[PDB]
């Protein structure tokens, strides 16, 4: 029988996560009220920057619309634009107000927290800068470290038992969990990750969690611990026989608990 | 296990000194009483052994003794043994009279 | 030594009146002969896991079993058990092949 | 024989091991629910990414299918494709599809677990980047630490067992076990590793693993310990005679274990 | 050569302390007998202090 208690953290959902980089180097033009820390939400503008890249493009392609070309010459130069990373937005901004675009607009791709923000006013930009790392944290992450001495039992485990201390009315049962195939090297733990739904924003990244295991496992033979008579390399246990006689015998020891 | 959990012996010694005393907060007055604070702190159960605290990351897992052991009751060092008629070990007691009495 | 391979008391459990010993040791196998001594595991402090063997040797040897002392003299005391005879006869009888023998 | 137990680690395999970076520059299209520490398996999408690296060339190789271009022309165009990077899966299709193509998909190469995920949504990708790291462990590496002073504990004959503190109900088989040729100068012992079935993948990277050993010294004269006597200048045992006379005879002690 | 070494007197008497002792480590049943481990330690030599 057990009854433990996992150290448990919470983190930001990782398959909500975004890095902003501009499609061509180019200058900020200016930068929004925003800082690592902020939360930000999909739509909301990182900041203005110039890009020369496709200019020469985009001349072709006005050049081409003066001159009734192709079809087809359209399409192409309008291709070789999209292929050169102009956002398809942008290219929209272009055929709709026939003038060069130079002056674009990065915004927030989700809902998130701004994790990273390297890019301020008076600033060159370039194609490996991050102008924005932002995190989503609604579906919130947990993840538990168990000790590994027992994954032979939390492989088949029903349910835990979350609860933060920051939030006692957040307490719930976990019936879904991902276990992961790695195990923590510094204190050898198992991963174990679970999603919890955080509308409210009550869960927050860096908060403390607590995951709670109570479980009997399949039924094995029991002994009481004060009877195994265990060297490092020899454990038995002294049975008592019929007439009462002493008789050590061999065993082999699952694990103990309690 | 110590040098799985990267664990040195005096580590664990000195974990179990930390881990085994009750201590005193002097006291608090409420409704003109004595409330007297009081710390708990006593190694009374197995399990209290077993979470005896050695290390901490930064994440907040931390490494029990537990883990580089098991802890278990068993016999102290006999210094003395005690037979009565030959099919038995036993405890016994003796009475010592003062000197002159 | 003391704690390893010894069975040294570290610390007592207060439990009520009463007081019981806390130890530290690792387990028989490690410390069942010389042999196992000279491959006893030692984590040292840089982590390197080296055995015993690696910072001493391990040697048999016979000594003082125990010292007993007469007014600051070393002495050993002969238990001799007669009980046919009487005390004189034997004493005289065993001053004389003392003397000669 | 010699017996011995030394403190093992569970590791990745290392000969299962894939570092996944793009053949050419482009910008991330849309990356798959994935992160660090996750499983899987080969096939599994990573991300989905736009390469304008090798569209000239391909509208150059669609032209040839045109204007009845000669088998060869057609194959040396497809081989400015291949040494360009371009995968031959994606190859296959340009010329299946007869579309050129802009937009592709990055796949797992092998089963395994992610190490490595340094590309988000929003990037741009890079040659050198790695996309994904993934190291596999089906037959999954422990390698054991002896101390140098016992090297001689280990010979070619010796019979090795192995027992993860995880999985007490796992009876594992080794596969095969080397010496490593150097010693970790950080902790001073000799490395072996032994590689072992883990199809059921119950032995997680990370893991605690004890690692026993038999060893067969040269034959000598075998008695139990407790029937020799040492006083540290000299060794006996007590021998029995034919009348069952006990009398004492002067032994040398070769060594002892167990 | 406290400077030159990078060692601090504090360092060297607490090392002191450390290197003149003896230990036991109790005792161990061979043959039915007692085997008293004892572990030297005591410095006794002027090399032993060096």
């Amino acid at each position: 029988t057990f009854a433990q208690s996992f150290p448990a953290n919470v983190s930001y959902n990782e398959y909500q996560y975004a890095i902003v980089q501009a499609r061509a180097a180019g200058f900020i033009d200016k930068v929004y009220p925003l800082t690592v820390g902020d939360k930000v939400q999909k739509g909301t503008p990182l900041l203005d920057l110039t890009i020369p890249d496709w200019v020469e493009a985009q001349s072709e392609y006005l050049l081409l619309r003066e001159t009734g070309g192709t079809a087809t010459q359209t399409e192409g130069i309008l291709e070789r634009l999209r292929l050169a990373g102009m956002p398809e937005a942008d290219i929209r901004r272009l055929i709709a107000t026939q003038k060069i675009q130079t002056r674009f607009t990065l915004k927030a791709p989700i809902d998130g927290v701004i994790t990273a923000f390297d890019l301020r006013a008076g600033m060159n930009i370039a194609k490996d800068n991050v102008v924005a790392k932002i995190q989503g944290m609604d579906p919130v992450w947990v993840t538990a470290a168990i000790p590994e001495s027992i994954a032979w039992l939390v492989k088949d485990a029903s349910q835990f038992t979350l609860t933060v201390p920051a939030r006692p009315d957040k307490t719930l049962t976990i019936r879904k969990w991902t276990l992961l195939p790695g195990v923590d090297a510094a204190t050898r733990t198992l991963q174990l990750r679970l999603e919890v739904d955080n509308a409210d924003e009550a869960l927050k990244p860096g908060m403390n969690a607590w995951l709670q295991l109570n479980t009997a496992s399949e039924p094995m033979l029991l002994i009481p611990s004060q009877a195994l008579i265990d060297t490092g390399s020899e454990q038995r246990v002294i049975t008592v026989d019929a007439d009462g006689r002493f008789v050590p015998k061999r065993v082999a020891v699952f694990q103990a608990s309690q | 296990r110590l040098a799985q959990y990267g664990i040195s012996l005096a580590e664990v010694k000195s974990a179990l000194d930390a881990s085994n005393q009750e201590a005193g907060g002097s006291s608090i007055e409420l409704a003109e009483a004595e409330y007297m604070v009081r710390a708990s702190g006593y190694l009374q159960t197995l399990d209290d052994f077993n979470h005896i605290v050695l290390k901490a990351s930064e994440n907040g897992v931390p490494v029990y003794l537990r883990d580089v052991a098991k802890v278990q009751i068993g016999p102290e060092m006999r210094r003395g043994i005690a037979e009565l008629n030959g099919e038995g070990e036993v405890a016994g007691g003796v009475v010592i009279l003062r000197s002159g009495k | 030594v003391t704690s390893a391979v010894g069975g040294a008391m570290v610390g007592e459990t207060v439990e009520g009146i009463a007081r019981y010993p806390i130890n530290l040791r690792y387990p028989q196998s490690w410390r069942d002969s010389p042999q196992a001594l000279r491959q006893l595991p030692i984590l040292t402090p840089m982590k390197q896991q080296i055995t015993l063997a690696d910072v001493a040797d391990i040697k048999v040897s016979t000594g003082p079993s125990m010292l007993k002392t007469e007014n600051a003299r070393p002495t050993s005391w002969i238990y001799i058990d007669a009980r046919d005879r009487d005390m004189v006869s034997v004493v005289h009888d065993l001053q004389k092949a003392i003397a000669e023998k």
